[PDB]
């Protein structure tokens, strides 16, 4: 570990590009399904002709 | 038995193999440090520089 200290900046990169793409996963979720802002209902009856 | 003590104190610590983060600021003294690894907070300010 001391020795790795070093590297600290290529580590640090390394995560940043990491966490980038967690956060891009969770951005593409979030478009694909969270389109609308309200949760409607189904209604209790189911005459749809 | 025939003395008197004067009214002084001292304090010892030990020192402990660690990583520090220091700060030099323009005049090139160390006006700020974090203890890396005393608390997770403390990781994040490493991790982040
Ligand atoms: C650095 O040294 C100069 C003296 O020329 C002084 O004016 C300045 O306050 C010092 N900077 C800090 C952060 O103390």
């Amino acid at each position: 570990s001391n020795l790795l200290l070093q590297y600290g900046s290529f580590c640090t990169q390394l995560n940043r590009a990491l966490t980038g793409i967690a956060v891009e996963q969770d951005k593409n979720t979030q478009e694909v399904f969270a389109q609308v802002k309200q949760i409607y209902k189904t209604p209790p009856i189911k005459d749809f002709g | 038995s025939g003395w008197t003590a004067g009214a002084a104190a001292y304090y010892v610590g030990y020192l402990q193999p660690r990583t520090f983060l220091l700060k030099y600021n323009e005049n090139g003294t160390i006006t700020d440090a974090v203890d890396c690894a005393l608390d997770p907070l403390s990781e994040t300010k490493c991790t982040l520089k």
